[PDB]
């Protein structure tokens, strides 16, 4: 009869609720980086959620901040995927 | 990998 | 049903609103590399068969007007939607080039009874930004 | 290499953001109710993400309020998939 | 690639199941929460979650009992699952006398504090209010 | 069905 007006929203944040995004001056964002090689390489094979899950991986794994000051050296990132979805989501 | 959203 | 039907005709829009360069008045840093990341979005959901759309320094008026804008297309024939926000940002908000926006006012142009052509469809918002001021130090595995 | 001390966690929340989460005084809340049924169903199927994402379903659709009361009556839940997770999750 | 699951056990499943509130706090009891705590044992017995139920903590005994969980040696679990069932407000899980932070509670399973479950998936379950909104619906 | 946590 009636679906929530809520539903079917997914929000793909870079990071935890209260952190700082971290980006490359020369490779952009690292969340958006990622997001376009695991979206390129398992758009056509992978359900959106679990491309997400690999986007969350590859940032937290292959990313680390390398700064002058001391205050932002050597920092990590975890995006947060919110998902309101209520069905899978696949791009083919 | 050096500045801050 | 578990699964979106997306073989509508269109994939759908999606929007990318770049904020790369801010009022001095705001205080905040020009976003370098941000252009890259507006590039390779458009080029990936372009593979995807998207309409991409980019909006490039948009203020927080011309931010708000262009999600009220694309709200009120028709969406029919269209699977999905996509939203990809890149800008300095604060929790619960996004920034224009002169000053904040809430990311609840941007999302609610799309609430199922507001934009009825997307009811039922997967919309979705890739944001790009700071949400506070924490730093994760990270742990040795 | 490090990993983020935020990484690995998964907030299951009943609703979303804001809102409040709905209770039936002899089933139980909507959202665990829907929750352990598809787990009993699919957790020897589907990863858990997925799973998850059948909870929203169900809650979305299979509940509304009923109250005498005009202000609560008729309403909407949609629960929110919070994942800080960096790989999928299979209980089999 | 998926999360190690074959760990001697699956790990524990804490469930904080507050129903009845201290005067001071203005909550109502809440009606049907027990059939949802053992719903939830029964669900995670039958994933071979080592289940731990909890009822009526103040927001003392909740931070003490996630402390002292945290600080278990979960070297040979594969996950940790809780799950909190009270009111609430954004953000906030309420104790029997009132609020407490939940990051408070997560930060003690956070991947420096808690170094057992480094890398392992740590699930929180939260049937709580989230705020004072009522979603309205849309007819399709 | 009819009240709120």
């Amino acid at each position: 009869h009636k679906i929530p007006v809520e539903a079917d929203f997914l929000y793909a944040y870079s990071t935890a609720p209260g952190y700082y995004s971290w980006r490359n001056s020369k490779d952009g964002s690292w969340f958006i980086q990622s997001l376009c090689a695991m979206l390129k390489q398992y758009a056509d094979k992978l359900e959106f959620m679990h491309i997400l899950t690999r986007v969350n991986r590859k940032v937290a794994t292959e990313f680390e901040s390398f700064s002058f000051d001391a205050t932002f050296h050597a920092k990590k990132q975890i995006p947060c995927i919110v998902s309101m979805l209520t069905k899978e989501l696949y791009f083919y | 990998v050096d500045p801050v959203d | 049903d578990n699964s979106y039907k997306m073989d509508y005709p269109e994939m759908g829009l999606c929007i990318i609103i770049n904020n790369k360069n801010f009022h001095k008045s705001t205080g905040m840093t020009s976003r370098s590399g941000t252009d890259v990341d507006a590039a390779n979005l458009r080029e990936t959901f372009r593979n995807l068969k998207y309409e991409v759309r980019n909006k490039n320094d948009l203020t927080r008026e011309e931010i708000v007007e262009l999600m009220r804008d694309v709200s009120k297309e028709d969406h029919s024939k269209r699977s999905s939607f996509v939203c990809v926000l890149l800008s300095h940002g604060e929790e619960g908000i996004i920034f224009g080039t002169n000053g904040p926006v809430d990311l609840k006012k941007i999302t609610n142009f799309f609430r199922g009874d507001r934009c009825r052509s997307l009811t039922g469809k997967p919309k979705l918002f890739i944001i790009q930004a700071c949400r506070g001021t924490e730093l994760d130090c990270g742990i040795e595995t």
